[PDB]
């Protein structure tokens, strides 16, 4: 046989990349993935390159970065590079998770597929946040105050974990430096991670946007995906040149060109865009332990999708209440990132906690009541009797 | 999947082996036996017996490199002492 | 290489510590201690070593809050930004007698006194070289040996020529403890007190040893006989061939 | 050897009854090794040289 | 002089080797009292760096 | 190395009563120090076996003869975790140590070397 | 079937480690494998541990371990194990290859897993050299000197790229920082490497000290050999605590308790160990760039070795001349690093330079003369006509 | 000051500026500090200590 699928090595290859079968016809939705993959391995580069330059201790770390942007050669590319890589890896991301709850990729046989990118999610929100601590900027070490507290609701030991992960009495320097060694570590668990989702993918393969079955008609991933892939490749390349050359500073904040201050707090404090729906869910509720267990429910809750959806068919294509109800999520997602970005005032606080409930009610109890009535719908459509 | 190459090794019930025929073997469970104590006054004096057909084939090349280093350390030795002095002058540029 | 450049082979002293079970001799620590205020930190820093270390080692948490106070370190700023001294805390470092390299070269004939926070780990020897370095300096150097000028000759240093004379004479420190201060005797506490400058976690260290050698001894000899046992039915398989007619 | 066929009667040792022995190794173990220790540097110690000292 | 080993980068000691001048620990090179390479795996002779005088002092640089 | 090439070397060796009677005698010293006849084996069965020539011709040898070699294969691997030998009266004897694949080998080696030179043969008009 | 087998993660697992068909008769020295994983985690975890504390900077680095050494909660056990870990770490290596060399593992159809790790062998060298660049103590400085150097003896180019290599005028703190960085990254590449190596075992599977096949009677790798694996776990780590806790600096070196000094370079200068064989052969060139070409031709010989052995019969098993030879090769090699320690004078530099030939001749002459001559007297001991 | 030369000021116009300004420079023979004039590797100097 030839070479590329007797070879060991070269027949992996050959099995995902090139004579992979598939579904004659899936659309640019599903381009996300390979995307994916190009904003790890950006995230990888221009992080290992600048490490060669960067200080973790608390009294070097910001002029470090400062040294990164003023003396590299090309070195505010690279920071440049990695920070907007790091807001580009989330749109796409979104968009891949998006694309799955729409045409119902998450049904079985995919669950562990789902599954595992649930987890690969939760790793990289984790990879990000440590990394926006390495710069120590105000918005840093509150974040890094923050998010570590936010172990003291466990009952009983709750605040013992946190001075074990501060190493100390407060945010200081045995935090940034472990929280360094961290954001190195964790990236090369989420490529682990990924290599485990593709196997998961292989053994059903792609979906389609039909819903249905791809097994009567497929076509070899090798050149016709791999010319589509690369259309969208360039696409997001152009798109990020942009940001990195032209508005390299409009994703991110102000307060971070601040060296870090343990005795003052930001009069404004705005997380992270891709963090605000999050930000937004647990400030809308008026309790410390239930405010972070919503929070992290807000996540969790993705798992239950193949169980609420009672449907008969996979996706959101032949669908027409499924199809309004899903963007009635999405722009319910937005809102809830707009009510993050503002102040603790009056007519934001009821809508956040409205929205918090729409959040919820879609996965446990829209779907499941609409998939219902939408089986039934399709039923009495047709039989006479 | 897709196909795979033709290796030397399969797996049970196919590992590429010739097809056995006339060969019976015969096992007695771990738990039947005498309990691990046996493992002497009939299993000792043939012990040692997988290296006293070795030793050699260590033995000679070892002895060999140690009179080699042995050698050359003592006449290095020599060589900076006062005694020698004169023979270094000699030898050594 | 000649014997004088290589240096005189340190011979091997029966000290306490030596041995798996065995721990420092605090006493001798605490004299040694005294030695090295009184003689060595004359021109030797000790940088690496926290007064709050002794606590609990060689000293009480009293005796060397009066120690570390005695001297006096930078402290914070005023209210309107003049610098101002402080007394020193359990939290400091002990100081040195120079304020940088160069005045510590300009005070020893150019020649620079290493820092004696690690010396025992930074040459070859150990406890063995730093007590015979001490206590071998001949009254007079050997026969045909041209000495340099400010030099001194100590045949376990290599080369023989160091820039350090002998500093140690009989009695020249009155030992708290009563102890007798030999020249030998101040050699051997100082050099105890250097070995813990440098290993500190000496006594923890082989506290904990004997408890893993003897988990992974038992572990060790328990998995022999595991895997005996769960061996036994194939070393004990018997064959027998009975060749197949045609 | 029935003395261990009175507390596991023919059957392994289950891992609650690991973990619980374990947890009670883990203490007894270290006071028999500290304790002898300490015995055998007895004079060298700092407990040792505290009492020889009054002040 | 630079006190550079032309080989693969140490620092010579002085008063040492087989030449009357310095001798590099690392692989064994020997220089002479004018800072030629005579033995050993050192290609060239250790470089001399740009330098003035100016009375009772030399400017190097 | 090939078989053809060892027979070569080995039959010129043999047939010439100058080395014959000088080699013969070492080599024979040499196989008893192998040991390889105390563990139940011929020489024939320690053949490297993971290439084509090898596979064909234990293919081509006969049923009995391979039942044998199954046998005679199982009995070292067995012995030699035990770390033991057998016993004396089990051991190959020298009469028994027999070239029994070789003429296997020959022939493949002879068919397969006659395809390489056909498939390269040049043609002078 | 069994779930084991069924689920995508636990077939793979259940393939290499539980059901895998294994030869019944191989030896102890089949153990060095797992304990070349078990070698690669402990210097993983202990890594990480401790970058928490380290700082790269080359004003903070030798000062930080020292912290890690005195001030971090069993911080010296973490130093002591990570440091002991590295030499055990090349003790089992070499145990490992001669293992192979003498039951010729090396050999058809295993060519590829020779190969393989003969690249993670380079890369385990590359990896503990960083690693004793971070220290930065007086061997830290002069080999990151003397290393770096090497690639000056390419012409034209070379002492750009060093210069590069260097990011400045000398060894310095760019250098140090990128020697960390590279230090952290290289380890994860090794255990990339790792799972090629197992690809590449798993399609022929071990070999065994006969020489002969293994397909006429396997036992699974669950229970005999997980057990005979245990035996050899617990006796390296009875061996590693020895020197852990009781003698934790004998194989180290003394000058790297001195801070690294750009002016002053050590009166005696011993490499690593592991390194000794390599630095004679080195030393015994009197020429710059054929010094640092047979160095690294000492081990790129080790790839020709499947071609050199002109043998019928795999491994020296049932070979005298070749058992006898291996062993001429074993204590060379030994011989070479006792010179390695010495001074370069009189008795030793010929020494040195003959057994730097009997090293090259092993591979290219010896065993293809020897294993001819043996081929013809098997054949002539029985051969009647 | 270095960053200045090219961009705002000739390397003599920065070069002058940082020399107006003293910063202390590495300790003499004998271990007293002691000052020194500004190069262009220097960082543009503050108003409090
Ligand atoms: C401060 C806030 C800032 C916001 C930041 C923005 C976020 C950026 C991050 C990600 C950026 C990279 C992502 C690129 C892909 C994302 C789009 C996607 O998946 O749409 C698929 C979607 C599916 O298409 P399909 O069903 O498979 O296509 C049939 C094609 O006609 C089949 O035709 P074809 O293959 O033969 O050729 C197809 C087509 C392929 O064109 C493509 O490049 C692929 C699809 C891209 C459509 C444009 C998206 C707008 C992004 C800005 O090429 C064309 O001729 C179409 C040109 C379309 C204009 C693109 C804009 C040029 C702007 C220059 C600057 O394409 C669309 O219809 C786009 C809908 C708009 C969605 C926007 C929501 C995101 C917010
Ligand atoms: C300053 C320089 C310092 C040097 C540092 C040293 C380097 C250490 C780094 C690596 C340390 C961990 C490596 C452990 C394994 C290495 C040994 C090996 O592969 O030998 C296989 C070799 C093959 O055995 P086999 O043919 O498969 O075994 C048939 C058994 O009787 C079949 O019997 P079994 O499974 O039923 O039971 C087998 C046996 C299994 O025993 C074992 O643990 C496995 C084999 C270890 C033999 C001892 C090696 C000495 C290491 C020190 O258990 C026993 O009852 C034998 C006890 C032997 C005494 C071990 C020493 C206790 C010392 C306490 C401290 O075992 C030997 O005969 C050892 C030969 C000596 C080689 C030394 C060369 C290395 C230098
Ligand atoms: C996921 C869904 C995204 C939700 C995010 C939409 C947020 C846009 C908010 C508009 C706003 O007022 O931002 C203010 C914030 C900050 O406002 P602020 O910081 O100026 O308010 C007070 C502070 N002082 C006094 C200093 C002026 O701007 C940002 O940091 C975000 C702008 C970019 C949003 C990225 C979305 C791209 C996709
Ligand atoms: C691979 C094969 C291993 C070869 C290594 C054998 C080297 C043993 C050398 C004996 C020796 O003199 O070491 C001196 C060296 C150093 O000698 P040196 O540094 O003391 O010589 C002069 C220096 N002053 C003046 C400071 C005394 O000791 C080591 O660093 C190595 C000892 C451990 C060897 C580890 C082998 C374990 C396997
Ligand atoms: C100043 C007058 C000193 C006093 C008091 C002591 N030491 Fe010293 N020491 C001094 C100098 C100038 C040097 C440099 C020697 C050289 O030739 O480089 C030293 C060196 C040492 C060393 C290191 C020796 C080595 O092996 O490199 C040691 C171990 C040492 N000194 C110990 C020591 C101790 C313990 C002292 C008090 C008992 C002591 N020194 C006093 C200068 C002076
Ligand atoms: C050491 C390698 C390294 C890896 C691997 C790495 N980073 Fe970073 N990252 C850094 C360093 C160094 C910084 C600090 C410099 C900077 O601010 O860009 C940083 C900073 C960040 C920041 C802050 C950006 C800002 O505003 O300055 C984010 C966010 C981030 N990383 C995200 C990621 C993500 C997401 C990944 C991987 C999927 C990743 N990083 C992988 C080294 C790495
Ligand atoms: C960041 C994670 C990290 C990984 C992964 C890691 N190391 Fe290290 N290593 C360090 C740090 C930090 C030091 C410095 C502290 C020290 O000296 O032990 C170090 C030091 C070393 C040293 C010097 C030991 C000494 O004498 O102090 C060696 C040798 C070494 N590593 C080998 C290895 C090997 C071999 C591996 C992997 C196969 C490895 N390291 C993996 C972090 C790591
Ligand atoms: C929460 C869900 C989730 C996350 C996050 C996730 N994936 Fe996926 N991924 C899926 C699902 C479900 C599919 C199956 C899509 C289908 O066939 O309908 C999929 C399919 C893929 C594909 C196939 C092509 C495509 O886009 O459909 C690739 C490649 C891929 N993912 C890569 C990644 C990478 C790389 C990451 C992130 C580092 C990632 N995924 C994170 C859910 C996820
Ligand atoms: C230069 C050679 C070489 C190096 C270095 C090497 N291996 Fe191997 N390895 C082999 C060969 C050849 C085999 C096949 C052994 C056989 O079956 O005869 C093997 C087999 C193995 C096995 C099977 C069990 C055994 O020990 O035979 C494991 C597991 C393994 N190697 C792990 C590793 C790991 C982990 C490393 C290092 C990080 C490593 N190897 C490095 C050559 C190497
Ligand atoms: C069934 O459906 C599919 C499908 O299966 C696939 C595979 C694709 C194609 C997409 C992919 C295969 C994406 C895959 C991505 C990955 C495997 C990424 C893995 C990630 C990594 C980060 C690798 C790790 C990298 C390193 C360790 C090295 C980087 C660092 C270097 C080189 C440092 C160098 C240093 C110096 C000093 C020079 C599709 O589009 C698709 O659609 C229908
Ligand atoms: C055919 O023959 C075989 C055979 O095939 C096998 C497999 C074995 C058994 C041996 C092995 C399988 C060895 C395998 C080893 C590996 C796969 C090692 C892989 C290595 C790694 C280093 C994994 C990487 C680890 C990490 C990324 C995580 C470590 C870090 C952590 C947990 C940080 C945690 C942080 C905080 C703050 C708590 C045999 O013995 C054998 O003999 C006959
Ligand atoms: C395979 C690579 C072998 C490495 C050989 C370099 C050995 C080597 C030297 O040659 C040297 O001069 C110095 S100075 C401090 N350390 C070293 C060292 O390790
Ligand atoms: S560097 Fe001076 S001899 Fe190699």
């Amino acid at each position: 046989m030839a070479f590329r699928k007797s070879n060991v090595y070269l027949s992996l290859v050959n099995s995902y990349i090139i004579d992979s079968p598939q579904p004659s016809s899936i659309n640019y939705w599903w381009n996300m993935g390979s995307l994916l993959g190009l904003c790890l391995v950006i995230q990888i580069v221009t992080g290992i390159f600048m490490a060669m330059h960067y200080s973790s201790n608390i009294e070097l770390a910001f002029s470090s970065v400062e040294h990164i942007m003023r003396d590299v050669h090309n070195g505010y590319i690279l920071r440049y590079l990695h920070a907007n890589g790091a807001s580009f890896f989330f749109m796409v991301m979104f968009m891949h998770m998006a694309k799955g709850l729409y045409y119902g990729s998450y049904r079985s046989p995919r669950v562990t597929l789902w599954n595992v990118g649930v987890i690969i999610f939760t790793l990289t929100i984790a990879t990000a946040f440590l990394g926006y601590c390495c710069v120590y900027g105000q918005m840093s070490h509150w974040g890094a105050t923050v998010i570590t507290n936010l172990f003291s609701a466990i009952p009983f030991v709750g605040n013992d974990i946190v001075s074990w992960l501060w190493g100390g009495f407060s945010v200081s320097n045995p935090t940034i430096q472990r929280f360094f060694a961290l954001h190195y570590l964790v990236p090369f668990i989420i490529a682990a991670m990924v290599i485990m989702h593709l196997m998961a993918l292989h053994i059903h393969g792609s979906s389609n946007p039909l819903g249905i079955t791809g097994n009567l008609d497929r076509i070899p991933m090798h050149s016709y995906f791999i010319f589509k892939d690369l259309v969208t490749v360039f696409l997001f390349m152009l798109i990020l040149a942009l940001f990195v050359f032209y508005s390299p500073n409009t994703l991110g904040h102000p307060d971070n060109y601040i060296p870090g201050n343990p005795l003052v707090t930001p009069a404004s404090i705005v997380p992270e865009w891709y963090l605000l729906p999050f930000y937004a869910i647990l400030r809308s509720i008026p309790d410390k332990l239930l405010g972070v267990i919503t929070m992290f429910a807000a996540i969790l809750v993705l798992l239950v999708l193949p169980f609420t959806d009672r449907s008969v068919v996979r996706g959101n294509t032949f669908k027409v209440l499924s199809k309004f109800f899903f963007f009635i999520f999405v722009f319910n997602f937005v809102l809830l990132g707009q009510i993050g970005a503002c102040h603790v005032e009056v007519p934001y606080v009821l809508m956040g906690q409205i929205a918090t409930f729409i959040y919820f009610a879609y996965f446990l109890i829209i779907v499941p009541v609409i998939s219902t009535i939408e089986n039934v719908l399709f039923y009495i459509g047709r039989v006479n009797k | 999947g897709p196909p795979s190459g033709k290796t030397y090794m399969g797996w049970w019930g196919h590992m590429g082996g010739p097809k056995q025929k006339g060969i019976t073997s015969y096992a007695v469970s771990p738990y039947a036996q005498k309990p691990l104590q046996g493992i002497f006054h009939n299993a000792v004096f043939n012990s040692f017996r997988r290296f006293k057909s070795q030793f050699l084939y260590v033995l000679i090349p070892a002895g060999i490199y140690w009179y080699w280093w042995k050698n050359g350390n003592e006449y290095n030795e020599f060589l900076y002492s006062k005694a020698g002095r004169e023979e270094l002058e000699r030898v050594n540029v | 290489m000649t014997a004088a450049e290589h240096g005189l082979h340190a011979p091997a002293y029966a000290w306490s510590h030596n041995g798996p079970f065995e721990t420092f001799d605090h006493a001798s620590i605490r004299r040694g201690y005294q030695v090295y205020r009184e003689v060595c930190a004359a021109c030797h820093s000790l940088d690496r070593v926290a007064w709050r270390t002794l606590v609990g080692v060689s000293h009480t948490n009293e005796e060397v809050r009066n120690m570390a106070e005695e001297f006096e370190y930078d402290d914070e700023p005023d209210e309107q930004g003049n610098p101002k001294k402080r007394p020193g805390k359990l939290s400091d470092y002990i100081p040195g007698p120079y304020p940088n390299e160069q005045a510590a070269r300009a005070a020893n004939q150019g020649a620079l006194p290493p820092d004696l926070s690690l010396i025992v780990k930074a040459r070859h020897g150990g406890c063995d070289y730093i007590f015979s370095l001490l206590t071998g300096y001949p009254d007079e150097p050997p026969a045909g040996v041209a000495l340099p000028p400010g030099s001194n000759y100590n045949p376990y240093f290599p080369g023989g020529s160091i820039a350090m004379a002998r500093v140690l004479f009989d009695d020249m420190v009155e030992y708290e403890d009563g102890t007798p201060a030999t020249t030998s005797q101040m050699a051997k506490d100082v050099t105890t007190f250097l070995n813990w400058c440098a290993e500190p976690e000496h006594d923890e260290r082989k506290r904990l040893g004997l408890k893993t050698v003897i988990i992974l001894s038992s572990l060790y000899l328990l998995s022999i006989w595991v895997k005996k046992f769960k061996w036994a039915g194939i070393k004990t398989r018997k064959f027998v061939f009975n060749p197949p007619k045609p | 050897s029935s003395l261990y066929k009175t507390f596991f009667k023919r059957n392994a040792v289950f891992v609650g009854t690991i973990f619980a022995g374990a947890f009670v190794f883990q203490t007894v173990f270290d006071t028999a090794i500290t304790s002898w220790y300490e015995n055998h540097n007895k004079g060298k110690l700092w407990k040792d040289v505290k009492a020889r000292i009054a002040a | 002089m630079l006190g550079i080993c032309t080989h693969l980068g140490c620092v010579p000691i002085g008063e040492a080797g087989d030449f009357g001048g310095w001798f590099c620990p690392c692989h064994g090179s020997h220089y002479d009292i004018s800072g030629r390479i005579r033995k050993g795996p050192a290609p060239l002779n250790l470089e001399i760096p740009a330098y003035e005088f100016d009375g009772d002092k030399v400017i190097v640089g | 190395q090939s078989f053809t090439s060892i027979a070569r070397i080995g039959d010129y060796i043999l047939k010439s009563p100058v080395l014959s009677k000088l080699c013969v005698p070492v080599a024979n010293q040499f196989i008893n120090l192998a040991g390889y006849k105390k563990l139940g084996l011929k020489f024939d069965d320690l053949i490297a076996e993971e290439n084509p020539i090898m596979q064909t011709a234990l293919r081509r040898l006969p049923e009995d003869e391979s039942y044998a070699r199954a046998y005679r294969i199982i009995r070292a691997h067995q012995t030699e975790l035990t770390h033991h030998l057998l016993p004396r009266n089990e051991w190959i004897k020298a009469q028994e140590d027999v070239p029994y694949l070789l003429p296997y080998i020959l022939e493949a080696e002879a068919a397969a070397k006659e395809k390489d030179e056909l498939d390269n043969i040049e043609v002078s008009k």
